[PDB]
């Protein structure tokens, strides 16, 4: 239906708000405001400026309210802005009146400016001006506890970020004192400067890239083993720096980052000295060591040197099931072939490694010998059914789950619903093979996967 | 279908850690920091966790310690 009632609802609310005074109501009113603003596509033709011109006014007086639920008001500012013509918007928060609102000290009016800094078009608008300068002041200032404020900042730098514009302010008018906050390695403004990078390296380009900035030395990773929380965040920043490494294919960026990895790897061989990193990080560590043995290099050199030095893949009894369930299995087929066949079975607890050790065909050969057609039917189903969905997922092990172990595709068709998630994947990757690679296994394999999802 | 922003995690942990025996100054903006697009129920489970770092440590009140454990079992931890 045509909804003009929406424009009633925030012309209603602008009147109640110019009001010498206001009622208990209003707060009802801006929840029916936002909650009507998600539905309804851009349309209540009018410029906004009335309500915008109120909005701006009510924020800038602190004034409190006895019924006023300040938040409630932002909910409506939030999703206003977005939904209005940003050049009408920039009548009423000026790019001077943004400086002005940010820099004040009443925190609901600044986080209004942050919505429209979010909502900024095109981008690079405050580019030009020290609107990109201000925020970083305020997100880099540990005494900011505002979680609304600090959330509305980074929500606000994201949006613009794609521009690169706003990257040229961030990476060159404010790298000095971006450079300043890392030096200066406090909890709460470091922990920022991480997640605030972590974000920043989605956008930033080959020349763009300020070697300074996004990474960390040595003796910065080991000043942050005291407070444990900023180490976990690094080791963190870094096994998600080397993966949008390979998911974007930044295979320029390698060379900064693999100086430092081989850290992370012997503080965490050290025990006697580092007990709080084997404590406090040692599932992150294992990820970040995934990461490694992933990354686009002359035959595995850095991880290697890593291994041998510091890992020691399989010295570490506790550790085998670990790294056989997360180490590049093309990497764990080449160095430790003898770690691959001796500690892998088939077993109910195996599952984990097994769908690790699948993923490479060359890895999966040095394990096909750990399958009897009987181990398998050892098993309980729901095992069996983890097991068998396992080898349904490449060439290689659905071609040899179909022709060698055809008494485990007899259990498979027979004859607890997370048994059933799996058999039901099983049975459908099968089938995506074809009636010829299946052969005798189409015809049941079909009637067996209607019977599981028609009914 | 959603998920929580910096501020919503926070005040999850916060509101989550009332009917919990926890110490102090928790830094839950920190604590959420480590805790990034994670489910409303896997924040709870961080908070379980650290209850059980704390029990397991023969205490009762959850150190930020605990809760460090918790991320690094539940977040960091793969299946």
């Amino acid at each position: 239906k045509e909804t003009n009632y929406v424009e009633n609802l925030l012309t209603q609310l602008e009147n109640e708000l110019n009001e010498d005074n206001l009622p208990e109501d209003i707060n009802t009113l801006l929840r029916k405001c936002s909650l009507n603003l998600v539905t309804v596509v851009s349309l209540p033709d009018m410029d906004v400026k009335p309500l915008l011109a109120t909005i701006k006014r009510f924020l800038t007086s602190n004034v409190s309210y006895d019924s006023l639920n300040y938040d409630y008001l932002l909910d409506v500012v939030d999703k206003l802005v977005p939904m209005a013509d940003f050049d009408d918007v920039l009548e009423v928060y000026s790019a001077e009146d943004l400086v002005k609102a940010l820099r004040s000290e009443i925190d609901p009016l600044k986080v209004a400016a942050c919505r429209v800094i979010e909502n900024s078009q095109p981008k690079g608008l405050f580019a030009t001006s020290n609107i990109i300068d201000i925020l970083l002041d305020i997100l880099f200032d540990e005494k900011v506890e505002n979680d609304k404020l600090i959330t509305a900042i980074e929500k606000a730098l994201e949006r613009l970020s794609t521009d690169e514009l706003i990257r040229r302010r961030l990476f060159d008018n404010n790298l000095p004192y971006l450079v300043s906050v890392k030096g200066r390695m406090e909890t709460v403004s470091f922990v920022r400067l991480i997640d605030f990078l972590t974000i920043e390296f989605q956008f930033i380009s080959g020349p763009e890239f300020k070697d300074i900035i996004f990474c960390f030395t040595k003796e910065e990773i080991l000043k942050s083993v005291e407070d444990i929380l900023v180490f976990i965040e690094l080791v963190n920043y870094y096994t998600k720096f080397l993966l949008e490494i390979r998911n974007q294919d930044k295979y320029w960026a390698l060379r900064h980052v693999k100086k430092i990895l081989p850290v992370f790897a012997q503080l965490f061989e050290d025990t006697e000295n580092y007990p709080d990193v084997r404590a406090f990080s040692t599932n992150c560590l294992l990820q970040l060591f995934a990461e490694v043995s992933r990354i686009e290099e002359d035959e595995y050199s850095l991880f290697k040197t890593m291994d041998k030095d510091s890992l020691k893949i399989g010295s570490e009894a506790k550790l085998i099931t670990e790294w056989l369930e997360l180490i590049n299995p093309q990497y764990l087929v080449k160095y430790h072939k003898d770690v691959v066949e001796n500690y892998f079975h088939v077993s109910g607890y195996s599952i984990g490694m097994l769908r690790n050790l699948s993923a490479d065909e060359e890895c999966f050969n040095a394990i096909r010998n750990k399958f009897s057609a009987e181990i398998v039917l050892r098993l309980p189903y729901l095992e069996q059914m983890q097991v068998v969905e396992t080898l349904t997922r490449y060439e290689y092990t659905s071609k040899f789950l179909l022709n060698e172990m055809p008494k485990v595709m007899g259990s498979l068709i027979g004859d607890d619903l997370e048994t059933v998630h799996y058999r039901n994947s099983a049975l459908r990757n099968l089938l995506d093979k074809g009636e010829e690679k299946l052969s005798v296994w189409y015809e049941p394999l079909l009637r067996e996967y209607s019977k599981a999802v028609n009914g | 279908s959603s998920l929580p922003d910096l501020e919503g995690r926070a005040n999850i942990f916060r509101i989550h850690s009332k009917s919990m025996s926890v110490e102090r100054g928790i830094r839950w903006e920190l604590i959420s920091r480590l805790c990034p697009n994670s489910t409303g129920a896997e924040l709870r489970s961080v908070c379980t966790e650290a209850g059980m770092f704390a029990i397991r440590a023969r205490r009762k009140v959850a150190t930020e310690k605990d809760f460090l454990k918790a991320v690094d079992k539940v977040i960091s931890g793969y299946k």
